[PDB]
């Protein structure tokens, strides 16, 4: 699911045992392997450093007719990858629920140790990990499609910047182009 | 012409004269930074606070 | 004001945001506030612990079958194992904190049902067996939902607590049940409830182990219902937040 | 730069600046202290390093071309783009219409090739590195008479000393310059279709001025601009595909992003 | 201000209400406006035409199935053959206008799905063969629509474009396509999409047969869906008004 | 700086400023006119020639690295670091915290090697000494597309005229330079523990800029450092043994002094 | 920006100005010299004068 429109949309289902997870990654803006390409992951690998929030979006795209809850968590790094609920209801979250004016913003905010951070996958200056949860299923009448996706968007607070200036790894040239 | 300007500091001065004729022969423009965001993000008609809720 | 039906909460680290809600209940009317130094008998100094205690624990979650009758928590005690509000509830010995009480629950509009989320000071029970008393892991769950049931208790096992819903299981009125603060989740026109409760009780601070002050009680009046073709599981879920959390007798765990 | 933080203590109101509607087209504006409880904390950064006329103003290679001493096509040309270099072309696809000046540099650097003379003393060379706008003469050979340059600009040094440098005004035929072209050139809507319909810019020549010698010495120039005084309008989003034509857009379909074994594996 | 969801537009001679839509994104931050007489390099005198040219030309419409990739419009181009609009580009020489580009799809509470309205400044486009250069009559309809595909291009016709539809044909990543102002159409909550655009070019005034100014996406993100029992049948339409119309250079036409 | 002397005459007091506790922890206070009658003489010497300022200043050999011009993996290439020389090492480990500037120097040198061909005649060399921070492009060879420098910092210098010399600030991620660390960097606590763990720097490569020659050259580089703006805390005793190891503290333990064959013998 | 200052004299003045727009390409500060022993020496909190006795 790469070389389709397919890589965008988080699939929800509708499901009886609860606490079912969506998805999950590791917060690392230009570093780990799903934000290191969209619009913040190109600006920020023409640099070393950054601090700042950020900014992370959803949008629930189902039926009209469609309901449910959803827990959104960041765990800072001292033991990551909460296996249950419960493990990361202790960390930082949020509750969303979906309906007229469905998408809701989480706020990642910034606690660090230093002033700054690296690009580039550092262990020593490590950010945390990002999370979400199914805090109550999805309902749905009958004669309703039960598979709905969501999307999510990211984006930079106005407490940021960068520093450092260098060059990115991604384009490479092997000859002049006639 | 010379100018006694400020400097680039952490948290003084230095001096500058121009030698030609032309334009083009100066130093970059550096010390400036000049930013408005409204034009990029926020783009809308209405104006929206993020108090009220967003559609009605 | 635009668009009274959406509200917003954000306390401490987390935010729980809802679009379709009803009004806010408040307690008997007060806000919860800290202990004036004019009602105190402790001789030591308090602990305003952080932010890191007033914050959104979520417990776990149920399913709203066809035939459920009603569940029920302990409130100091589900939250023991949560963050750093189990940590300073047991190296204590003394503390005195209020709650912000949520639900969730949605369907589409092709369901129906009604719900009573109500918060009760002072819950009792009443064991099976008239001799004895109940039991502690019949009267408790580890922040695991506690069931009522439709049969009465029947005989055994000499300490269950009786989970006779129309009587509560206290030996009340269900239908008097509306004199606690509450508030009602109708499928039609709602999708949460919001409760904020101070700190009710006789004396200043209580222990936490040995004495659980509230209890919330959840029971759907009319059962759920929908026609053939649409999804059959309707999930329950309740989010918490300690509120203006104090601390006092410094000692080793237990 | 940056802006400061606020204390926030809890609230219970109706507020929720966290739902909004994302059909709109606006991004949020919503800062972590609306969400949660924070301490006030004033930032003392400072966004310099990454505007626009820091960012750009770094001289890079632009292309290096070699010419031989040995016969009398020694002499070598080349047409002017940017668009031959795959680190710096990147660095301006990121908008649309610029506006700058230029320092020009030439790191010009030489050789030795295998003779049969007994002994080699190479005195120092010399260059006349020439500049030829469109529509004028052109040289074809190491003698001729283009190169007295009675109007055209050209640059003489020798080898030994710092390398030459120079500025260029914002000579252009329009208010900006365009790096994308979205039409034709002819007015029938037939040919050329790619960005080089508004592009020649002129040419660039070089040359020994040296007679000639024993080895005979090869050498190779490099050119490097640093745009000076930036102006941009309407950004757009990076490069996602390798370049593969120097005057097209052509490209080969690649996977947006790289893969992970799972949705739920960190 | 009452009921936001409900807008009004009259411009010329038509006009298109919407009961449920979205605000209105209006460019990058400008109104369009006619030529000072400060930046022009022309030396005849303009023709403010009429009435007659800034209004509400409807395009073609086509079908939303379930596994439509993209389509796309030239805006220049598109508008070739409509009205007066037509006649006084073909006749003139020069011109400057500026669009309020609408789109309309509407669907029932038990449809879902999306789309990505936007308009890009300047597209360029790629040849399928690397050598050549993209043909004319596959880069542009005559007032109907292009659309992408699933499969990349192929190897022929060594002059059609390449209908990537995730790399967008332009060589880009198709998330990073929000930065141009855009609307989602989101069928939960929405039922059109308007964007009002200056003009935006290097020179002050172009010729409109020999270079395009914009150029129009839609690309749904989350397909189409319904159950059983409902109308599969989704059409789009898109309705686009010049705005502040200026022309220069009278001749023979073409 | 330093302070004059007062006269004193005869006393037989109870003032007693010899006898003193040394459990406190505290240094005396004693001059000589308060033990003995002495003179009144007024001092004019200064404390100048010992304070960090004037102390550290000063530029001292750091890392010296050769590349031949032989192959096509001529360059060279160095981690930064400064614990690498004894001379400047232990002139650092009187403090814990500092925090200076530099003024880099590179006094390269060349030589010739064994050849056949008949005569020789090598025109000047140039470098071409590039810098790369942490995370970055690396070369791997002497025609990479890495040596275009686009942004990164580099040095180009003929050989024959001055050496090049430049400034740096104050680089770092804390508030100041930590010449000694006490703890790992996996927070598991395992693996790495010594002072290595927060030292990256970048790097630092090196490259002829010639074509070839027919010697051919070998070069050998030179760094020097300098610290301008010195500020130190927390001072602690030097060393007694020696360095055997560049990224820990590893000795081999030896007696404290030099003996002498008495305890009363001069 | 150019200040006339004093020299190192045994027991005169001299001329200086910056060139640059950085504060890393002036000089040390060569001539600056402040002292303050008490932090190292006599660290006590208790203060104590050499006259009278020690420890009581
Ligand atoms: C000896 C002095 C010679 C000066 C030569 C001037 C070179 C002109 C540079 C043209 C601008 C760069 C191209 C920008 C847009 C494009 O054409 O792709
Ligand atoms: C061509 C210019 C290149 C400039 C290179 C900058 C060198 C940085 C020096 C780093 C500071 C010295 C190390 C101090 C503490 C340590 O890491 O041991
Ligand atoms: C060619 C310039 C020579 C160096 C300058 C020496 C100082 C002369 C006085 C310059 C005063 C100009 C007015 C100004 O301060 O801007
Ligand atoms: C680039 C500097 C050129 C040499 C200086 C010539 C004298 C010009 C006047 C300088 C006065 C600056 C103010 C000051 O005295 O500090």
């Amino acid at each position: 699911n790469v070389n389709g429109l397919k890589a965008y949309q988080i699939p929800v289902q509708s499901n009886s045992d609860n606490r079912r997870q969506v998805f999950g990654f590791p917060l690392q803006p230009g570093a780990n392997n799903v934000l290191n390409r969209t619009l913040l992951g190109e600006i920020l690998n023409y640099y070393t450093h950054w601090s700042g929030s950020i900014k992370l979006t959803f949008m629930f795209c189902g039926s009209a007719m469609a309901t449910g809850k959803f827990l959104l968590a960041y765990s800072p790094p001292g033991a990551g990858v909460p296996k249950n609920r419960r493990d990361a209801m202790l960390g930082t979250h949020v509750i969303w629920d979906v309906g007229l004016q469905s998408s809701c913003v989480l706020c990642v905010p910034w606690i660090s140790q230093t002033h700054y951070r690296y690009v580039v996958e550092d262990e020593y200056t490590a950010a945390g990990y990002v999370t979400c949860w199914y805090q109550t299923n999805i309902i749905v009448p009958a004669d309703v499609q039960s598979t709905c996706d969501i999307l999510c968007f990211v984006s930079a607070c106005n407490d940021f910047s960068v520093r450092m200036l260098k060059d990115t790894p991604f384009i490479r040239q092997d000859n002049f182009y006639q | 012409g010379a100018q006694v300007s400020t400097q680039k500091t952490g948290a003084i001065h230095y001096t500058n004269i121009n030698y030609y004729k032309d334009a083009a022969s100066n130093s970059a423009n550096r010390q400036d930074f000049t930013q408005d965001p409204g034009k990029f993000t926020e783009p809308v008609k209405d104006i929206m606070i993020k108090s009220m809720p967003a559609l009605n | 004001g635009y668009s009274d039906r959406v509200r917003s909460i954000t306390l401490g680290n987390s935010t729980i945001t809802t679009q379709e809600c009803a009004n806010v209940v408040v307690g008997y009317g007060v806000w919860p506030e800290y202990l004036k130094d004019n009602e105190a008998t402790g001789e030591d100094q308090p602990t305003q612990p952080d932010v890191a205690t007033c914050r959104f624990y979520t417990l776990e979650s149920v399913q709203w079958m066809k035939n459920s009758a009603g569940w029920w928590w302990k409130l100091p005690d589900a939250l023991s194992q949560m963050g750093l509000f189990g940590q300073n509830m047991q190296y204590h010995y003394l503390g005195r904190t209020g709650y912000t009480i949520h639900v969730q629950c949605n369907a589409s509009k092709f369901h129906q049902g009604c719900l009573l989320v109500v918060c009760v000071p002072e819950a009792e029970m009443g064991c099976s067996n008239l001799n004895n008393t109940p039991k502690f892991a019949e009267l408790s769950g580890g922040d695991n939902a506690r069931m009522f049931t439709d049969t009465e208790v029947g005989t055994s096992n000499d300490k269950k607590v009786q989970t006779a819903v129309w009587n509560a299981g206290m030996g009340v009125g269900v239908g008097n049940l509306t004199i606690f603060p509450h508030q009602w989740i109708n499928l039609r026109t709602n999708n949460s409830a919001t409760i904020v409760m101070p700190y009710i009780n006789s004396v200043p601070m209580d222990n936490m182990y040995r004495h659980n002050n509230l209890t919330l009680m959840i029971i759907p009046f009319v059962p759920l219902n929908y026609s053939e073709g649409s999804s059959p599981y309707v999930p329950i879920t309740v989010t918490i937040a300690p509120m203006c959390a104090e601390y006092n007798g410094l000692r080793l765990a237990s | 730069r940056v802006a400061d933080t606020v204390s926030s203590k809890p609230t219970n109101s109706e507020s929720i600046p966290a739902l909004t509607a994302a059909e709109t087209g606006h991004t949020s504006q919503v800062v972590p202290s609306d969400t949660m409880q924070t301490r006030h904390v004033k930032n003392y950064h400072s966004r310099s390093e990454s505007s626009i006329e820091n960012f750009l103003c770094r001289s890079a290679c632009v292309y290096y071309a070699t010419y031989n001493n040995n016969s009398e096509k020694g002499y070598a040309e080349w047409v002017i783009n940017t668009r031959q270099v795959a680190q710096l072309l990147r660095r301006k696809l990121e908008f649309t219409y610029l506006r700058f000046d230029l320092e020009l540099t030439f790191v010009i650097t030489s050789a030795q090739e295998p003779s049969t003379a007994t002994s080699v003393d190479a005195p120092v060379q010399t260059q006349q590195i020439m500049y030829v706008p469109p529509g004028g003469p052109v040289p074809t050979k190491v003698t001729d008479y283009a190169w007295q340059t009675s109007t055209n600009p050209s640059v003489f040094w020798t080898e030994g000393n710092a390398p030459p440098r120079m500025s260029i005004p914002f000579i252009s035929i329009g208010n900006a310059y365009s790096c994308f072209y979205d039409g034709w050139t002819q007015f029938s809507r037939n040919g050329v279709y790619g960005i080089n319909t508004l592009n020649n810019m002129g040419t660039l020549y070089m040359r020994h001025v040296n007679e000639a010698g024993q080895g005979p010495i090869k050498s190779t120039v490099r050119i490097y601009f640093k745009p000076k005084h930036v102006k941009a309008w309407v950004p757009r989003p990076p490069r996602l595909c390798q370049y593969e034509k120097q005057k097209n857009v052509n490209f080969n379909p690649t996977g947006v992003t790289t893969t992970r074994s799972n949705i739920t594996t960190t």
